[PDB]
């Protein structure tokens, strides 16, 4: 009978529905970094052939971490399927000082798309113990120019890193990024994302109210 | 040296693709208006079906 | 030294091959279809509305049977549709959200998906169990799964972002032909009528003509500006339609090796995301970046209709085939069909 | 591929038997299943019904009341429970699986069968072939009727056929009086247009006896055709 | 007759225009027109725009039906007022007075449900998109419900035609009791929206202050603490302006006697309905996208 046919069809839309909650409350963050950025050692410390996504959660909030490979240099409008997470979180090596013009320029490339608009970005200076013994022992001026302040310096230095990322963005006034000196700390690491996606959310809503 | 044998492929593709049997646009033009012509009758959203047929809307 | 040579001998093949066509070129499709009736103001609504995906929707597909559809989306879900009852037959749960072909077997007992996890599934819709599980991966690609279109109940065409194009054998699970050939990233596909031969679409304002049998291209056709993101097949078989970023269409064909009608109007900026043809071939549909979708004649170029309701960028179009309906899927989540 | 049911006996007019199946190796959850009784000499007679997640549950006309069905999805079971067996409740018990979607193919597969002995309108569908000789080799045509034209608006037609093999459960042949059920070879075929219908046997063989039943289910109060049986 | 009441309740009753009777009637009208065309222009505006399809602005819509009808209602006593007055009975004169009620009701309880629902998608994780139009409907009904049963219960018993010694000066046929009852309901539902509004702003600011040292990108800093506390002051501000010499004379005309209320009775309604006029000028002009809507509507 036909009618039996459409207890069938209500029984799958139950199904479906019990779903909807859970997707109206997910968060979805897009992994960036390289290979000596230290990708493998940041997950392993998140108790969880393309792409690797990463479902769990934390305080109640479902999260996803979407985790491409090296795969992220392809480079058409048809690899933008990620226009609708809520922020970019990427992965630096603070001590490769050669390495850092190279890791400057794929930041570049990215956080300026048409696509990534009203994307917040996170940053990650990993390995920042690593940076404390290079310096004081290693100049930067050697590797960058630009650089007036003091190279035997950690604050010094720390506040000229951040600067040269901040400096290569054209679409600034529209989404904030933050940045934090990360290690293999292994407990901050889950706490200092959520505050960042937690007042992206916030900023989104004062303007969607009306009430800024 | 290095990019000489894909090169070599290339002409050879260049070569196959060229000696290739052509007709005038004006023949190839007649045929495919023939082919809308004769399927006219056969296409129930060029010619709207009635109501009594339509599988969506005789409910 | 040779390269130079290769590079003046690429030269010269290309001037004998323009010479070819240009010497063959001798009027146009517009010329001779300037004294044939116009169809008129195509008016469609919409008949059903098919509601329960919870994200973009990305593929879909239509049965041989012009009754059944199936619909990917961007949460994860495949789902099958009954157009008349607005009934869902099946609904399969995928391994990755990221999914942005499908296709559905000839015969019906299959269907198939894939996208940027560089493989394609099978699933087997017709077991003793009562369930749909997944029959076979199709492991291969080195780049995402860009379109597939199953041949047989044992043999399927995939088109990837590794520029290439292969030929599979289900039971065997090995890529049986490698097409290659293009230089950017193939978008899409389409089979011929009498299933021997194929074409595809790539980002490099390239299309060109396979032979499954053979592994050999043909032919190859020019004149778009941006990435090719939409092909299909005219109900002949002996042509073809494009659709790029650039806001423009046009129709080669296989034996005059020339584009013969370019669909473009001063109003569109936005590019093509799917073209579809009607059953007798007087009709082209393309969907549209302006959140609607557009009905041109053929045979005149001349714009007939929209396919107005959307609240999103329409993604998919597909004609049944006995002609009697038109599916269309958009990013708001919902399927239209359209009489 | 498994329906085993148990749980008959030997009970005394006015008491109570519950009847147990359980279901092992296909998605239970998704099919509804159907009770159906056969005297210990006469034809099948349908009883009960349970629908997919116990949506909707239906009764025969001469157990409403006395009986009820119910399922335990998680434990992969199915139930009835009879209260007041009267003496017309002798009879063997099968257990039916089916499954409603746009092309399936219900009543597929049968269960086993547990004897109950007590020691004390709708369509009529008509089978006036009671015993039929046949030999090996040779073509047969077997005859039914309805009284009411079981063709649908929607173009089905709800006539399926079965056989019973000496001491065996039923099994499909054709659903929906043109369809051919999947492992049956292709000699049979269904015909008919409205009222009248016929299932033909191209070539015979020596499996092919037993007695052919049918059954309509276009309304719910389900109607089995007297038996038909190939002497051979 | 309300000839019995009004001269008991010290009243007067007009019998020709006056200077008076013509200003008001002339300057009362000419805001009646805005207050039914700028509310419906928002109207409008969230239908025919996709994306003002949200659940905060469907409390915006229902702000407007809200302050249209309260145009309506003055419309009507307008023109049955001074020489008109002299004819209603009393089953017209409680008609007349009970669509003023249902009207100022439905506007002050629609500025309460807009400051719960800010309140809500601001200490939740969630995004307002990504919001469910379930709770607004819910709170859509309860509003128009709870407005109906205020202008319903004085012309079923709560006035004072069956007790004729105490009730109210400015209201002849009204209970004293009445007046004091939509007095607290009204001071009550302001302290609760300001209460509101303030736990947002302090909220806010104390988040900026915290994301300093990470967030250089342009988000938070001064522009964002001192355009959150613009908004906060003027929907405060104008609903102070235009209702509280309206509630100070109804609470004098109960506890004083000897107090000459009926001079200013009829300015202090005027101001009050001027609130359902700047209500669209201050919940509608901070969307840049609506101001571009309202012009591609107004050719
Ligand atoms: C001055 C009032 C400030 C705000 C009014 C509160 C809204 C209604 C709430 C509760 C009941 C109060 C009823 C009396 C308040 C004054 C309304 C009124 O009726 O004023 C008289 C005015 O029609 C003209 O009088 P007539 O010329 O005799 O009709």
């Amino acid at each position: 009978e036909d009618k039996a046919a459409a207890e069938r069809s209500k029984e799958i839309d139950k199904c479906l529905s019990r779903e909807k909650t859970y997707v109206k409350r997910l968060v979805k963050i897009l992994l960036l970094g390289a290979d000596n950025s230290g990708k493998s050692t940041f997950l392993k410390q998140m108790r969880i052939k393309g792409i690797h996504e990463y479902d769990f959660e934390i305080k109640n909030v479902p999260f996803k971490m979407v985790d491409v490979g090296g795969q992220r240099s392809e480079r058409k409008r048809w690899f933008e399927c990620f226009d609708s997470v809520t922020s970019i979180l990427f992965l630096v090596d603070s001590s490769d000082f050669n390495r850092l013009t190279e890791s400057l320029n794929d930041f570049e490339t990215i956080v300026n798309n048409r696509v990534f608009s009203n994307v917040s970005i996170i940053l990650f200076l990993n390995k920042t113990d690593l940076l404390e013994e290079k310096v004081q022992i290693v100049s930067i001026k050697d590797y960058f120019l630009e650089f007036e302040g003091d190279p035997h310096c950690l604050r010094d230095v720390q506040k000229f890193l951040v600067e040269c990322f901040r400096n290569k963005r054209r679409d600034q006034q529209q989404k904030p990024l933050y940045h934090h000196f990360t290690t293999a700390i292994n407990t901050e690491n889950a706490r200092l994302i959520f505050r960042d996606v937690k007042d992206t959310i916030l900023h989104d809503n004062l303007k969607q109210l009306m009430l800024q | 040296t290095a990019s000489i044998a894909q090169a070599r492929k290339l002409v050879e593709q260049l070569k196959m693709e060229a000696n290739i049997d052509r007709i005038k646009v004006s023949k190839a033009a007649a045929d495919l208006m023939a082919y809308c012509e004769a399927h006219a009758k056969e296409d129930p959203l060029l010619t709207p079906v009635p109501a009594s047929e339509n599988p969506f809307r005789e409910k | 030294s040779e390269l130079d040579q290769l590079r003046q001998e690429a030269e010269q093949l290309k001037n004998q091959i323009r010479d070819a066509r240009k010497a063959c070129a001798d009027a146009t499709l517009s010329q001779i279809t300037n004294n044939i009736d116009p169809v008129g103001r195509i008016q469609m609504r919409t008949r059903r509305t098919l509601r329960g995906h919870l994200a973009k929707i990305y593929a879909m597909h239509w049965g041989t049977d012009s009754r059944l559809l199936v619909s990917a989306s961007q949460d994860g879900k495949l789902i099958i549709w009954d157009s008349y009852t607005t009934n869902k037959v099946h609904a399969i749960p995928l391994r990755s959200s990221w999914v942005m072909t499908c296709a559905y077997a000839p015969s019906g007992n299959y269907v198939a998906c894939g996208g940027l996890d560089n493989i394609c599934s099978i699933y087997n819709l017709k077991t003793r169990e009562g369930n749909v599980r997944v029959s076979r991966e199709l492991a291969g690609h080195t780049g995402y799964l860009s379109c597939c279109r199953f041949l047989d109940d044992n043999q399927i065409v995939t088109s990837s972002g590794d520029t290439t194009c292969a030929l599979w054998d289900i039971e065997t699970g090995q890529q049986t032909t490698t097409f290659t050939g293009h230089t950017g990233d193939v978008m899409s596909l389409s089979l011929a009528p009498d299933t021997r031969l194929f074409v595809s679409g790539a980002c490099d304002a390239s299309a060109k003509l396979w032979d499954v049998r053979e592994g050999m291209c043909r032919q190859t056709f020019t004149g778009h500006e941006s990435d090719i993101n939409a092909i299909c097949f005219f109900p002949n078989g002996n042509a073809f339609a494009t659709g790029s970023d650039d806001a423009t269409c046009r129709l080669f064909d296989l034996r005059a090796d020339q584009e013969l009608m370019t669909y473009s109007h001063d109003n569109i900026i936005c590019g093509i995301t799917s073209v579809s043809f009607s059953k007798s071939g007087r009709l082209l549909l393309a969907g549209y970046d302006d959140f609607n979708c557009n009905v041109w004649d053929a045979l005149k170029a001349d714009r007939a209709g929209v396919l107005a309701g959307h609240d999103n960028r329409v993604s998919c179009l597909g004609v049944t085939d006995d002609g009697m309906a038109v599916a269309t899927g958009s990013w708001d989540s919902f399927l239209k069909i359209w009489n | 591929v498994q329906l085993v049911e148990s749980g008959g006996g030997l009970v005394q007019p006015g008491g109570s038997r519950k009847l147990s199946c359980s279901a092992s190796g296909f998605a239970f959850s998704s099919f509804g299943m159907h009770w159906v009784r056969q005297a210990p000499e006469k034809g099948l007679e349908w009883v009960a019904y349970i629908s997919s997640g116990s949506g909707t549950i239906y009764y025969a006309d001469t157990v409403k009341g006395r009986f009820t069905i119910s399922r335990d999805d998680p434990k992969n079971t199915l139930f009835l429970q009879m209260t007041s067996l009267r003496s017309e409740d002798t009879a063997m018990y099968y257990c039916v699986r089916s499954i409603y979607y746009y092309g399936s193919s219900p009543f597929d597969f049968w269960g086993q069968g547990t004897t109950l002995t007590v020691s004390s309108s709708d369509i009529v569908m008509t089978q006036a072939t009671s015993s039929v000789p046949v030999t090996p080799g040779e073509s047969v045509s077997i005859s039914c009727r309805s009284s009411k034209s079981l063709l649908h608006s929607n173009g089905n037609t709800y006539l399926y056929w079965f056989l019973q093999r000496p001491g065996q459960s039923p099994q499909l042949l054709i659903y929906r009086m043109s369809n051919l059920a999947s492992g049956v070879p292709d000699r049979f075929s269904g015909s008919g247009s409205g009222t009248a219908f016929t299932l033909t046997i191209s070539r015979l063989e020596a499996e092919d006896v037993g007695v052919y039943y049918c059954m309509q289910h276009l309304e719910y109060p389900l109607t089995f055709g007297a038996g038909t049986k190939l002497e051979l | 007759s309300i000839a019995f009441f009004y001269n008991r309740s010290g009243k007067h009753l007009a019998t020709e225009w006056n200077t008076v009777s013509k200003l008001v009637m002339g300057l009362g009208i000419t805001v009646c027109i805005f207050i039914m065309l700028a509310n419906l222009l928002v109207m409008v505006a969230i239908y025919v725009n996709r994306r003002f399809h949200f659940p905060i602005y469907y409390l915006m819509a229902n702000l407007a039906a809200a302050d249209f009808f309260a145009g309506l209602a003055y419309f009507y006593l307008m023109f049955n007022t001074g020489p008109n007055t002299r004819r209603l009975t009393v089953s017209t004169w409680l008609l007349r007075q009970g669509l003023i009620d249902t009207s100022l009701t439905a506007s002050v309880a629609n500025l309460l449900a807009i400051a719960i629902e800010r309140h809500i998608t601001v200490f939740r994780m969630q995004l307002h998109t990504r919001m469910s139009n379930r709770r607004v409907v819910v709170v859509i009904v309860v509003i128009w419900t709870m407005a109906i049963v205020m202008g319903a219960i004085p012309s079923v018993g709560w006035n004072c035609i069956c007790d004729i010694e105490n009730c109210s000066n400015m209201a002849p046929l009204y209970s004293d009791s009445y007046l004091v009852f939509w007095a607290i309901f009204n001071l009550v539902t302001f302290v609760v929206m300001v209460v509101l509004y303030a736990h947002i702003f302090g909220y806010v600011r104390q988040r900026t202050m915290r994301m300093s040292r990470h967030s250089s990108g342009p988000r938070r800093n001064r522009d964002t603490m001192m355009s959150l506390l613009k908004t906060v002051v003027i929907v405060l501000g104008a609903f102070i302006i235009c209702w509280t010499p309206g509630l100070v004379l109804l609470l004098l005309d109960v506890c004083c006697p000897q107090c000459d209320v009926l001079a200013y009775e009829k300015f202090f309604l005027l101001l009050a309905e001027f609130n359902s006029a700047m209500n669209p000028i201050i919940y509608s002009y901070r969307d840049k996208e609506m101001s571009a809507t309202f012009r591609q509507i107004l050719c």
